[PDB]
Formats: structure tokens, C-alpha cells, sequence
């Protein structure tokens, strides 16, 4: 039939691309980074705690000033946080308390959120009268949001658990991008330093790159065994790094178009929830099951450092646009700035 | 690349033996539970049997207990699943099916519809 | 000439905070339930006594309890079933394979990682259907479970003055499939509250209510290192 | 003059007087022989006793020393005359046994001294630490530890006082005997401190009754009620028992336990304690209750319900009730001094051990927090 | 189902006729990203703690 | 509070007391 010739027509294909992918593997990066110095044991304190949550975080996001942060709890709230001086800056009451992703505006006028609800709630906190009200809710979805990021005050970009990604157009609200080449629920998403393109992971054990404008999914990054829960640009744009339920991160390149680094250790076998990189891309930061968060060197594939501060398992971390320092979220319901 | 291609199958007679294989490659065969399931005409995914990370635990679904034997060999990175006295109603496509998280002793979604982690199947079809 | 800023910005922090111990007050008050079922089981019947999850919110001797329908969502439940890992119990309602597919479900969620501290509270909620099958030559529990020929009804049954002892057999069979989950991995941090629905009785709410208090009981006891 | 003297020296006069009164009440003898006379030795009563006989009393309780266990002797020979000490060749009564077992009493007194010094500063040690781990790890903190750091905090300032009482006051002779205000507000401080330690106990119970038996869906019961019955209540009997005793039963540091006037402090505090043994009998009902529900084994059922009742009685207090009446045999109350007493200081170490050394959600609170540092 | 799987065969053909560098190419950059920016990284060479607002 | 359980260290205290700074009774000849 058919069917077994368009599975054939794919396998080749697929024996295709990993025949082309192997020429160009001519050195590894252990190779290349062999003669570099080590960027020896790095020790982070935690300098501030934020207490004001309720039950376990599940999400946070930084400002781009640096400075200002909101966090999702599932106890129904939203909280905007001066990491400075650890004041609560607003309060959000959500109307679904199964909160799963919120997001921070870069001009800082709105924040998002969205959950098991399969909605999208945008939050203007510029008012005129004063107080946050719901300023847009997206709806379109058929699958839980997982995670959702601002390109500007108009268009945001939402990964939701019915494989599906969606580009939305904010003061209309509706959908007018809808990526579909994913088969399992995608659970993150990472915008590069450009809006015009964007990585998303999935539970198929596959990272997509997508483009914004023509909504195509250009490369498709394949050598996780277990589900991906997050994901994460590299600073320059040519690269990003991936974490998954197979307690390894590994690092994919978009001009090479595979895998060119593993950060995995024998006494981890929890998986990862959440990666960031610093501000130069050297240090990777995954956030674990074990209620622990250690830093990797992206360089050379070492533990320089573990963040153990939280006592339940860390959800989320994020570092500021500045590099100045790296929050933290658990299933505890405290926040942790390092430094 | 998660890979799950599944051999064997065939037409049987009614009380005849067939043998089901599943290659396995991209990930470490050990550090997971492997699982059966299939597909009758007309029916939904239905599991079979599962077989723990070392081969010791081992459960079956009671129409097909005390004649299917599910096996790993985790040198050759290959599932078993030797099928006995097999009967009209065991017709149907045999998925070879790897629930996601390694070291985990729950077995998740493996019969979902739409699921990865799974073989393309294998039709078996006992007929006279 | 920032000391405007940081009085301010103190006021409103304090305001947030007297704000946040009253919903500190109404989140610890109220009791949040997780309603699992299948398709062919009635959940929503059991409501009786689009949107990606439905909240019902009911009162029984002024505890509230907030129980949640996960509607519109895919059948791959292993990425969003990690967020009731706080929920005071989880509502499973069966079918009397889809009983062997739900056995298998409730194994999953049993040895869970992030839901082995969660009790459960299962819910049988065809016994009319399953009185009249059983007695009849339809009710396919022999094929699809070969040792149910050498099961014999326990000695701590409660058998009704209305229910022939072949059904009696055939649904304390059913129960023992799912104690058999639950007493090879419960080590006292969760437990599992079986019971027996016939889909005409009100009286649900207030089986959820007693399994309920047993398990905060529980969790209290514990605490203190008791039980 | 100190008061123990003056008491004993006044009812010692009325006690004098009361005989001699009672013997123109007394009929004559009719015994025959040469019955020795009735008369009052000036410390105690003998009556008409046959000749060849020795009669014993119970000492009097005038003195200090006196010891009314004992029992006395008055011998009168044969003859007809009383027996004269050859010393003075003067009627002479046998008081020794009273006063001879003191070196063996105060060897006794002392072995309980120091125990009661070892448990206080042993408590002390422990308590501190265990305050210190409850204060420093916020992760810990619920209703359950805000009610248990003020009752470390009870037996942390109740041994301080207590261990101040026995080396400055008690030992010290000359302080006593001149009879400070300095000793009568140290006592005042020593019984509402006691007293709020034994409250603190009930509220544990109350709290943990209000838990697991009663209201067992409520949350947040305000700790307003809790400070008031701790910290506030034990100030009402305590000031009118420092009232009373200013006014009617005053002596040298208030040291005499033999007024009846203490029954205003630890009256309210053995009901307090018979509150708190009925609340671990329901406690114990509900959990042995729970485990027939889980078809538990016998066995391991009773070793957890004993278990469970071992480590709520230095909590509770329930040492107190089971043995709240000290026995009057020698070998007996002997050992009920002994176990008693370690039952009492040792109530803070066992509590601090328990509730926060051997608690599991603390040690792994601590072990995660050590594996960090 | 069939069509689904004819856009499995159509996605592949647009992922095969890219350009791919060498690894060696892309891991030099990478290397040389790291080096030119490592100063301005405040987690990897730690800032005063007069210029550390989290002090 | 001579033999209650919540009074035994204020007994202690008691005997201590009394045995100890108060002079022995002579209980010798010339007394009673
Ligand atoms: C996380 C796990 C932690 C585990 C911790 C475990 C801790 C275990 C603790 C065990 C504690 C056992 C206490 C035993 C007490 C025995 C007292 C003993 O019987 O006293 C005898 C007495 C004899 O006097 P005497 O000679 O007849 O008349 C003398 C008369 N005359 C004084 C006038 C001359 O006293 C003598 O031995 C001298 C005094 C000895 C005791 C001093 C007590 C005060 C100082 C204590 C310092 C240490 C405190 C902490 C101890 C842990
Ligand atoms: C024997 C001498 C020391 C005189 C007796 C003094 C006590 C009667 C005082 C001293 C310290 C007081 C305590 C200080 C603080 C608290 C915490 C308070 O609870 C709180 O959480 C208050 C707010 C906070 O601690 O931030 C309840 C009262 C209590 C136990 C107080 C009870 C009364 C105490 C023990
Ligand atoms: C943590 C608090 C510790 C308090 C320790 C108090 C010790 C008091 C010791 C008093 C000893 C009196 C007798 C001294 C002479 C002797 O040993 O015979
Ligand atoms: C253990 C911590 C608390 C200790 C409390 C000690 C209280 C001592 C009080 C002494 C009062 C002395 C009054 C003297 C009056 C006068 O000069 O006449
Ligand atoms: C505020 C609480 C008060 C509790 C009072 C409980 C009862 C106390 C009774 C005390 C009676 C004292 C009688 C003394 C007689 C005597 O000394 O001769
Ligand atoms: C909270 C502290 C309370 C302290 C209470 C102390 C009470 C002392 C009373 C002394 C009374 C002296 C005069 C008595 C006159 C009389 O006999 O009528
Ligand atoms: C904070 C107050 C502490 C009070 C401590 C107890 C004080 C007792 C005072 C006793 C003497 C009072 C005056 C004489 C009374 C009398 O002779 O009846
Ligand atoms: C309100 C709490 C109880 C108060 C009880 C007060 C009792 C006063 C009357 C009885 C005692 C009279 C004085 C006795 C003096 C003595 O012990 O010798
Ligand atoms: C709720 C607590 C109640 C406590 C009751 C305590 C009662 C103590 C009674 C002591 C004796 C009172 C009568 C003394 C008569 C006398 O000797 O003159
Ligand atoms: C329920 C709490 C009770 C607290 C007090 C219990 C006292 C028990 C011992 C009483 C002994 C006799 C007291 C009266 C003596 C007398 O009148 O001569
Ligand atoms: C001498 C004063 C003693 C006062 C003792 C007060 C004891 C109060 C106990 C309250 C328990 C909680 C409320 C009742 C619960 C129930 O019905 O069992
Ligand atoms: C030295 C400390 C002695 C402590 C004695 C505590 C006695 C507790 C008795 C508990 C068992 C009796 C009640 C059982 C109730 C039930 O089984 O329902
Ligand atoms: C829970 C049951 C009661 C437990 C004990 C409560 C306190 C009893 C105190 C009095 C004990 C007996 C005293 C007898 C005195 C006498 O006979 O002269
Ligand atoms: C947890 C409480 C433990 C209590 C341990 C008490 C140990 C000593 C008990 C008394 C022993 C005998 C003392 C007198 C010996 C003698 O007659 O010479
Ligand atoms: C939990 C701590 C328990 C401590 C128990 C200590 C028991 C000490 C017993 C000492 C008995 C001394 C007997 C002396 C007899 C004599 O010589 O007259
Ligand atoms: C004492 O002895 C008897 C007591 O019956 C009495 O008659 C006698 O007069 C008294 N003798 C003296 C010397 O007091
Ligand atoms: C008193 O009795 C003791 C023995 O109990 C004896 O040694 C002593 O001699 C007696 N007193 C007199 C004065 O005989």
C-alpha cells in the first residue's frame, strides 16, 4: 500500500539526514574546548527569599529591567516581585488556580498566564484607575498552556499540551500562526535573541525550530530518550540547550543541525525541569528533580556548582538580562535569588 | 531518535505459535519498562503485557495470561513475546510500546492514541 | 529624595500581605478534589450529587470542597496529572477491557513519584449495570480474568439483602483488583478508599466527606509521628 | 526567730497543755502493780502504762528534725519508776530513731539534689537546641512548632528558676533564716513558671485533641486562646497564692510545702493534667481505631499504640496522674522518689528528643541543610 | 492515518536540503562567544559587592 | 502537696532545707 511506501519514502530520508549530519561531525566540542581553562567551582548564595506564595510555583519570569519578576503559584495567584528590595509589588487573583506559565512583557506594561484552563490571560498592570485587571483572554487551544512568551505589547507566542504552538495577535485575539509539526505535548518554548525564530520541546523527545513570520518548521533536533521539559537559547542565537526526563542536557546547534554536547553525571537520575544559560553563555544552569539546581559548563560538559537551597522540587529558574543574578522557583512555595 | 520497529507477525491458525520481536534503538534498553499492546479491527489500543527494567517483574492481561511470554534481552536491546495456543480473538496489530521516564516504576500513556515511544506495529492475524 | 519611592512601595507591599492572610485563610479552609474517570464510567453523574477543567463547589457541615473535572485535554495525562500533587484525595471513578485499562491507570497514578502521597478515593459506579450481567451469560468477567473461577467472596464482605451472592462475588472481586495495587506499594503515606456505586444514590458526597476527614486524620497523625 | 521553730514551739505549748487536760479526762488506772504515773516529758504524752513495759508513740512534729515515721519509746521498769538516764539519773524518753536516720535521710535528699540539678541543666542543654533549630528553619515552621517552641520556652525558664532556687536558696542556711523579700518574688517567679509549664501542657493536648478528634477539617485555630491559657491563666492562681501566703501562712523564703494554701496553684494544675490523661485515651481510641481499618497485624498494631503512648506522656504530662500520690512504705516510696524524679526534671529532654531530635521531618530538614554546608 | 503521514515525507524533504556547517565550525564560534563575553558575565566573574544590588 | 506528684520538688526542697541549716536536736540527757 501507500502507507508502507510513504513510511519507506520517510526512512531514507531519515537515513538521509543522518548521513549528512555524520559528514559534518569532523570534530566534537570535548575536542575543541579540550585546551581551554576551567571556570573552577562556582559557589552562589542565596541573597534574597520570597515568601509570598501560598502553594508550589510553578513558573517565573524576569523583567527585562532586571529588577522586577512575576511567579505563578497553583494556589490562584500572581505575584509581581521587586527582587531588590523583596517587596511585593501586585497581587493577581487568577480565576483557574491551575496556573502552569506566566510571562513578563519586555516593555514591562503586561504579564501573562495560562494553565490547564487553555487559556491565555493577558494582565495590564499600566492602568488608568490603578489596579490589574484582565486585559485579553486567548482562547483556541483545545490542550493545557505550557508556556507562553510576549514577542511585544501585541503578539505573544503559546505552547500549549495539544502539540500545538500558536502565534496570537493581542487586540484581536486570535490565532495567526498555528505550528502543528509536533506529535506530543509541547512543554516549553524559547524565544531567540530575535523574534523571528523560536525553539520549541515536545514530549516526543524532539526540539522544532520555528519561524514567527512564515510559521514553518525549519530544523528538527532529535537525541533525547524521554520526554523534553525545557529549553533555552543560547545568548548568541546559534545554539540552544535542551533538558529532558533522561536526567541529561544536551546542547544542539542550528548550523550544525545535531547535538554537539551531553551534560549528563551517573548520580543523577531525576529529570530536568527547567535551563537557563548566563549572560556569556559559558555557565548552564538546570534545574532538577532532587530538589537540587547545578551548574553546568556548557563548554566542557563539568559541574562547576550546585544550587541545594530549595527543599521540594525546582520547577523553574531564570537568569536576568543583565547576568546579575538567577532566580529560582520550587515546589516549595519560597523563591530563591542567587548570586 | 527513539526507534521502535517491531518483526515477526503473520497469518496463524487457530491454535498455532508465533514469536514477536522489537528492535529497540536511541536510548539506553535497560533503564526502562518495556510494554505490549494491541490494536484489534474495530477496538481501541489494548495492553498486553509489560516487563520490568531487569526482566523480573512481569504482568500479563488475563485473556492472554498463561499463554503469552514477554522477554528482554537487554545485551541485544530487544522485547520478546512469544504467543501460544493463539485463537481468532488475538488478531490484531502488536505494538511494541516504551512508557517514557526511565527508572520510574509507573507506566504511563502507553496506550494512547496518539503516543510516541511506540513502534509502528506489527499486524498479526489468525485466521483458519 | 527615593525615600517617596521606598515608603511607598512598603505601603503597598503591606497592603498585598494583609490581602494574601485572607486568601491564606479561604486556600488552607477549602478542600480540593481531583474527579478522574473514564469515559464509559459516570463521572459526571458524580457531579450530580470548551472549557479545559470544570469546578464544582460544594459544602458538606461547612467544609467547602473544591472538586475539579480535567475536560478538554488529551489522553496523555503523565505531564498535567503532576499538578494535583496537593489535592486532598483523588476521585477515581470506574466502570464495572476498560477494566483492565483502568487498572492499569490506577496503577500509574498509585506509584507515581509526585503522587504517592495522595490518597485516592475509588468509586465503583456500575453496580445496577454489573447486577444485571453477571447473573446473565454476558457478564465477560470470566474471560478477561482468568482467576476470578478461583475466587471465593471474602469473609469481611457486607453483603445487601438485595444482591445475589454471584454479584456480591463479582464486584468484592473487582475491589480486591484494585486493594492488590494498593497494598503492594502503600507504605502509610497514601491509602485507598474503595466504594461501591449503583449511579441511584445521593449519598456520595458524603463518602467523600468521611474519607476525606480520615485522611487529614491521617495526615495529622503523622505529623506527630503516631500513626 | 524562724517560723518553723516558732509554729512547732506554739502548738507545742497548746499540745502540752491539751494532755494534761485530757488526763483529769482520762479515768484513773485500774490496772495492778506498780504502774508508772502518767505525765507530759515536755516534747510528748505517755499515759498510765504497766510496770516491765515499754510503750511507743509516733514522734512529734515541733521540730525540724523530727521525723513523725519514726516511733519514739518511754520505758518505766519493773519497779515502778521510769527509766533514768545514768548520765543525770533523771527521767529520760528514747527520741533517738527520730532524729538518728537524718545522715541517711540527707544522703537521699542530696542523690535527689543532684539529679534534679543533671535533669534541669541536661533539659536546658537539649531545649535550647532544639528552640534554636524551630527558630533558625523557617521550612518547619506551622502551628504545630509556634505551640511547641512556647512550651520549650516554659521548660527552658522553668528549669533557669528552678536551678537558681536549689544552689542560692535552699542550701543556703544563713539567707533562709534571715528571710529576704528576695526569696518570697524568686518563689513567686518559680510557682507561675511552673505553673505555665504544666498549662502549656494541656494546651499541647487541647491542640492536639482539636486535631484528631474534634474539628479535624478547621484550620488555623487562633493561638490567641493558647497564649491566655499558657501564659495568662497561670498568673491567677499564682497571685492569689502569693496573696494568702503573705497573709496568713508567711515563713523564711517560703519554702514549707506542708500548707494547704498550694492547692490554689496545683489545684487547677492536677485538673489540668486528668484533662490531658482523657484526652490520650481518645487519641490512643482514634489511632488504634485506624489501624483494624488497615488490617494491621496484632502485633505491630499494639507496638505502635505503645510506642504512640510512650511519646505523648513527657508531652501531656501524664506522669503526674499516673503516679500522683507519693506511697507511704519505705521501699516503696523510695523508688517512687527515684522514678519520679526522673520522670519530672528529665521532662525536657525527653520532650526536646522526641519532638525535634527524633522527629523524621526535622532530621531531614537538618541533613538537607548540613549536605548543603 | 495516510495523510498525515504524506506531510511526514513533505517535512523531511525540507530539512534535508539545508546548509549544515561542520561541528568544528560551529563549536569554534560557540568557544569564541563565550571568551569575547565572559567579563561581562557577572555569575561567571563574580562583581564587587559594591556593584552586587542582591548584597 | 506533701505527697503530690506536681509538689515533689518543692518537698525536696522542704527536706533539704530543714535537715540541713537546722540545728540537730540534742535528743541527749537533760532532754525530755
Ligand atoms: C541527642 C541525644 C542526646 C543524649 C544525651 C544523653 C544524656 C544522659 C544523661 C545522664 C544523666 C545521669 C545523671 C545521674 C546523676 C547521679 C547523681 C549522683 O547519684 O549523685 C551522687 C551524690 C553523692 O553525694 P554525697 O557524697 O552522698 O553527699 C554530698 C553532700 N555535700 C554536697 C554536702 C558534700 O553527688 C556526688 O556524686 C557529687 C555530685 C555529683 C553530681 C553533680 C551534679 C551537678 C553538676 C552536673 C554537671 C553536668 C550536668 C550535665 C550532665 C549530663
Ligand atoms: C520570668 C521572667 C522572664 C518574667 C516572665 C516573662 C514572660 C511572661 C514573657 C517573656 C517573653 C514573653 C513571650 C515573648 C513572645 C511571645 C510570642 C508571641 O507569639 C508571636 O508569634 C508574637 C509575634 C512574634 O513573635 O513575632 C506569643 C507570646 C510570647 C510567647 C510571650 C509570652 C510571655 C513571655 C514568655
Ligand atoms: C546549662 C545550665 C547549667 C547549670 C549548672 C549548675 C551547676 C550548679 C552546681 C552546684 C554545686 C554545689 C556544690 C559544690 C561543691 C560540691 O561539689 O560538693
Ligand atoms: C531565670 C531568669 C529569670 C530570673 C529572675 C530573677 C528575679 C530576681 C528578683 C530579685 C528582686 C530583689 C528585690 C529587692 C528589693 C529590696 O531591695 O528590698
Ligand atoms: C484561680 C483558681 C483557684 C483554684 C482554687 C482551688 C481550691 C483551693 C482550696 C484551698 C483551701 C485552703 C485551705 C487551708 C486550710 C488551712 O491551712 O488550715
Ligand atoms: C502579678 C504579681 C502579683 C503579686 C501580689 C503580691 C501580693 C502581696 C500582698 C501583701 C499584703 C500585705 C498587707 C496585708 C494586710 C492584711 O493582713 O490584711
Ligand atoms: C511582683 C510582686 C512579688 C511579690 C512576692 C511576694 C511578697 C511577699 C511579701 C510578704 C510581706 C508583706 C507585708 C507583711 C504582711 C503581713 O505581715 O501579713
Ligand atoms: C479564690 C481562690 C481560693 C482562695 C481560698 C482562700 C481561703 C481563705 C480561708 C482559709 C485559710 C485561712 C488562713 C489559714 C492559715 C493557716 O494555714 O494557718
Ligand atoms: C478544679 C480544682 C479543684 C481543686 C480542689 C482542691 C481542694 C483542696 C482541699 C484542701 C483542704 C481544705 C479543707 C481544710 C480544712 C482544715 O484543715 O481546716
Ligand atoms: C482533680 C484535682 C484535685 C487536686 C487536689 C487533690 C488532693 C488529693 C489529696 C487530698 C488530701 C486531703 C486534703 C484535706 C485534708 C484535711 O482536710 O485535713
Ligand atoms: C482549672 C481550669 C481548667 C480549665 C480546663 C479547660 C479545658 C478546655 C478544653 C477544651 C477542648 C476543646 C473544646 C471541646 C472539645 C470537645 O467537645 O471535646
Ligand atoms: C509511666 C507512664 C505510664 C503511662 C500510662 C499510660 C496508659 C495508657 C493506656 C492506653 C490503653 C487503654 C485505653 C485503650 C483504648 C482503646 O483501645 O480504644
Ligand atoms: C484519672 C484518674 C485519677 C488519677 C489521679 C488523680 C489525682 C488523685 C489525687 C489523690 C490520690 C489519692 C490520695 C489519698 C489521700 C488519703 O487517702 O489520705
Ligand atoms: C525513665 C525513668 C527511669 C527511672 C530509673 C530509676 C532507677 C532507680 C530506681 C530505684 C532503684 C533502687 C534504689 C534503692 C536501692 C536500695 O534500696 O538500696
Ligand atoms: C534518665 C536518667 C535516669 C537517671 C537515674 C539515676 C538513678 C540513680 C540511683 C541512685 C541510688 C543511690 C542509692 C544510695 C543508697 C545509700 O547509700 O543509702
Ligand atoms: C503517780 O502514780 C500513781 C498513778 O496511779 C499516783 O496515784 C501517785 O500518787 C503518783 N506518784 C507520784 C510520786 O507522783
Ligand atoms: C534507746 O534505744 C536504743 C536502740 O533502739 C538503745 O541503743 C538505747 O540504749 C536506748 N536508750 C536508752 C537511754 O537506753
Amino acid at each position: 500500500s501507500e502507507l508502507d511506501q510513504l513510511r519507506q519514502e520517510a526512512e531514507q530520508l531519515k537515513n538521509q539526514i543522518r548521513d549528512a549530519r555524520k559528514a559534518c561531525a569532523d570534530a566534537t566540542l570535548s575536542q575543541i574546548t579540550n585546551n581551554i581553562d576551567p571556570v573552577g567551582r562556582i559557589q552562589m548564595r542565596t541573597r534574597r527569599t520570597l515568601r509570598g506564595h501560598l502553594a508550589k510555583i510553578y513558573a517565573m519570569h524576569w523583567g527585562t529591567d532586571s529588577r522586577l519578576l512575576v511567579s505563578a503559584s497553583q494556589d490562584g495567584k500572581l505575584i509581581i516581585w521587586d527582587s531588590y528590595t523583596t517587596n511585593k509589588v501586585h497581587a493577581i487573583p487568577l480565576r483557574s488556580s491551575w496556573v502552569m506559565t506566566c510571562a513578563y512583557a519586555p516593555s514591562g506594561n503586561y504579564v501573562a498566564c495560562g494553565g490547564l484552563d487553555n487559556i491565555c490571560s493577558i494582565y495590564n498592570l499600566k492602568t488608568r484607575e490603578g489596579n490589574v485587571r484582565v486585559s485579553r483572554e486567548l482562547a483556541g487551544h483545545t490542550g493545557y498552556l505550557s508556556c507562553c512568551r510576549f514577542l511585544d505589547d501585541n503578539q505573544i507566542v503559546t505552547s500549549s499540551g495539544d502539540t500545538t504552538c500558536a502565534l496570537w495577535d493581542i487586540e484581536t485575539g486570535q490565532q495567526t500562526t498555528t505550528f502543528t509539526g509536533h506529535t506530543g505535548d509541547v512543554m516549553s518554548l524559547s524565544l531567540a535573541p530575535d523574534t523571528r525564530l523560536f525553539v520549541s520541546g515536545a514530549c516526543d523527545a524532539s526540539a522544532k525550530l520555528w519561524d514567527v513570520r512564515e510559521g514553518m518548521c525549519r530544523q528538527t533536533f532529535t537525541g533525547h530518550e524521554s520526554d523534553i521539559n525545557a529549553i533555552c537559547f543560547f545568548p548568541n542565537g546559534n545554539a540552544f540547550a535542551t533538558g529532558s526526563d533522561d536526567a541529561t542536557c544536551r546542547l544542539f546547534d542550528l548550523r550544525a543541525d545535531q547535538e554537539l554536547m551531553t551534560y549528563s553525571h551517573d548520580n543523577i537520575i531525576c529529570g530536568i525541569t527547567s535551563v537557563s544559560f548566563s549572560k556569556s553563555g559559558r555557565l548552564l544552569l538546570a534545574g532538577y528533580d532532587d530538589f537540587n539546581c547545578n551548574v553546568w559548563d556548557a563548554l566542557k560538559a563539568d559541574r562547576a556548582g550546585v544550587l541545594a537551597g530549595h527543599d521540594n522540587r525546582v520547577s523553574c529558574l531564570g537568569v536576568t538580562d543583565d547576568g546579575m543574578a538567577v532566580a529560582t522557583g520550587s515546589w516549595d512555595s519560597f523563591l530563591k535569588i542567587w548570586n | 531518535q527513539v526507534q521502535l520497529q517491531e518483526s515477526g507477525g503473520g497469518l496463524v491458525q487457530p491454535g498455532g505459535s508465533l514469536r514477536l520481536s522489537c528492535a529497540a534503538s536511541g536510548f539506553t534498553f535497560s533503564n526502562y519498562k518495556m510494554n505490549w499492546v494491541r490494536q484489534a479491527p474495530g477496538k481501541g489500543l489494548e495492553w498486553v503485557s509489560d516487563i520490568s527494567q531487569s526482566g523480573a517483574s512481569i504482568s500479563y492481561t488475563g485473556s492472554v495470561k498463561g499463554r503469552f511470554t514477554i522477554s528482554r534481552d537487554n545485551a541485544k536491546n530487544t522485547l520478546y513475546l512469544q504467543m501460544n495456543s493463539l485463537k481468532p480473538e488475538d488478531t490484531a496489530v502488536y505494538y511494541c510500546a516504551r512508557c517514557p521516564a526511565p527508572f520510574t516504576r509507573d507506566c504511563f500513556d502507553v496506550t494512547s492514541t496518539t503516543y510516541a515511544y511506540r513502534g509502528q506495529g506489527t499486524q498479526v492475524t489468525v485466521s483458519s | 529624595d527615593q525615600r517617596n519611592e521606598e515608603k511607598a512601595q512598603r505601603e503597598a507591599n503591606k497592603k498585598i500581605e494583609k490581602q494574601l492572610q485572607k486568601d491564606k485563610q479561604v486556600y488552607r479552609a477549602t478542600h480540593r478534589l481531583l474527579l478522574l474517570g473514564a469515559g464509559e464510567s459516570g463521572k459526571n453523574t458524580i457531579v450530580k450529587q470548551t472549557s479545559g477543567i470544570f469546578e464544582t463547589k460544594f459544602q458538606v457541615d461547612k467544609v467547602n470542597f473544591h472538586m475539579f473535572d480535567v475536560g478538554a485535554q488529551r489522553d496523555e495525562r503523565r505531564k498535567w496529572i503532576q499538578c494535583f500533587n496537593d489535592v486532598t484525595a483523588i476521585i477515581f471513578v470506574v466502570a464495572s477491557n476498560r477494566l483492565q485499562a483502568a487498572l492499569k491507570l490506577f496503577d500509574s497514578i498509585w506509584n507515581n513519584k509526585w503522587l504517592r502521597d495522595t490518597s485516592v478515593i475509588l468509586f465503583l459506579n456500575k453496580q445496577d449495570l454489573l447486577a444485571e450481567k453477571v447473573l446473565a451469560g454476558k457478564s465477560k468477567i470470566e474471560d478477561y480474568f482468568p482467576e476470578f473461577a478461583r475466587y471465593t467472596t471474602p469473609e469481611d464482605a457486607t453483603p445487601e439483602p438485595g444482591e445475589d451472592p454471584r454479584v456480591t462475588r463479582a464486584k468484592y472481586f473487582i475491589r480486591d483488583e484494585f486493594l492488590r495495587i494498593s497494598t503492594a506499594s502503600g507504605d502509610g503515606r497514601h491509602y485507598c478508599y474503595p466504594h461501591f456505586t449503583c449511579a441511584v444514590d445521593t449519598e456520595n458526597i458524603r463518602r467523600v466527606f468521611n474519607d476525606c476527614r480520615d485522611i487529614i486524620q491521617r495526615m495529622h497523625l503523622r505529623q506527630y509521628e503516631l500513626l | 526567730k524562724p517560723f518553723l521553730y516558732v509554729v512547732g514551739r506554739k502548738k507545742m505549748m497548746d499540745a502540752q497543755y491539751k494532755c494534761y487536760d485530757r488526763m483529769q479526762q482520762l479515768p484513773a488506772y485500774q490496772g495492778e502493780g506498780p504502774y508508772c504515773n502518767r505525765t507530759w516529758d515536755g516534747w510528748l504524752c505517755w499515759d498510765d502504762t504497766p510496770a516491765g513495759v515499754l510503750s511507743y508513740q509516733f514522734c512529734p512534729d515541733y521540730f525540724p528534725d523530727f521525723d513523725p515515721s519514726e516511733k519514739v519509746t518511754k520505758y518505766c521498769d519493773e519497779k515502778g519508776v521510769w527509766f533514768k538516764h545514768p548520765e543525770n539519773n533523771r527521767t529520760w524518753s528514747n527520741y533517738t530513731m527520730c532524729n538518728a536516720f537524718t545522715p541517711e535521710k540527707l544522703k537521699n535528699a542530696y542523690v535527689l539534689y543532684y539529679l534534679a540539678i543533671v535533669g534541669h541543666s541536661l533539659s536546658i542543654f537539649t531545649l535550647v537546641i532544639s528552640l534554636g533549630i524551630f527558630v533558625f528553619f523557617r521550612s518547619l515552621g506551622c502551628q504545630r512548632v509556634t505551640l511547641h517552641k512556647n512550651m520549650f520556652l516554659t521548660y527552658i525558664l522553668n528549669s533557669m528558676i528552678i536551678i537558681i532556687h536549689l544552689v542560692e536558696v535552699v542550701p543556703n542556711g544563713e539567707l533562709v533564716r534571715r528571710d529576704p523579700v528576695s526569696c518570697k518574688i524568686l518563689h513567686f517567679f518559680h510557682q507561675y513558671m511552673m505553673a505555665c509549664n504544666y498549662f502549656w501542657m494541656l494546651c499541647e493536648g487541647i491542640y492536639l485533641h482539636t486535631l484528631i478528634v474534634v474539628a479535624v477539617f478547621t484550620e488555623k485555630q487562633r493561638l490567641r486562646w493558647y497564649y491566655l491559657l499558657g501564659w495568662g491563666f497561670p498568673l491567677v492562681p499564682t497571685t492569689i497564692h502569693a496573696i494568702t501566703r503573705a497573709v496568713y501562712f508567711n515563713d523564711n523564703c517560703w519554702l514549707s510545702v506542708e500548707t494547704h494554701l498550694l492547692y490554689i496553684i496545683h489545684g487547677p494544675v492536677m485538673a489540668a493534667l486528668v484533662v490531658n490523661f482523657f484526652f490520650l485515651l481518645n487519641i490512643v481510641r482514634v489511632l488504634v481505631t485506624k489501624m483494624r481499618e488497615t488490617h494491621e497485624a496484632e502485633s505491630h498494631m499494639y507496638l505502635k499504640a505503645v510506642k504512640a503512648t510512650m511519646i505523648l506522656v513527657p508531652l501531656l504530662g501524664i506522669q503526674f496522674v499516673v503516679f500522683p500520690w507519693r506511697p507511704s512504705n519505705k521501699m516503696l516510696g523510695k523508688i517512687y522518689d527515684y522514678v519520679m524524679h526522673s520522670l519530672i526534671h528529665f521532662q525536657g529532654f525527653f520532650v526536646a528528643t522526641i519532638y525535634c531530635f527524633c522527629n523524621n521531618e526535622v532530621q531531614t530538614t537538618v541533613k538537607r541543610q548540613w549536605a548543603q554546608f | 492515518s495516510i495523510a498525515q503521514a504524506r506531510k511526514l515525507v513533505e517535512q523531511l524533504k525540507m530539512e534535508a536540503n539545508i546548509d549544515r556547517i561542520k561541528v568544528s565550525k560551529a563549536a569554534a564560534d560557540l568557544m569564541a562567544y563565550c571568551e569575547a563575553h565572559a567579563k561581562e558575565d557577572p555569575l561567571l566573574t563574580p562583581v564587587p559587592a559594591s556593584e552586587n544590588p542582591f548584597r | 502537696c506533701s505527697n503530690l506528684s506536681t509538689c515533689v520538688l518543692g518537698k525536696l526542697s522542704q527536706e533539704l532545707h530543714k535537715l540541713q541549716t537546722y540545728p540537730r536536736t540534742n535528743t541527749g540527757s537533760g532532754t525530755p
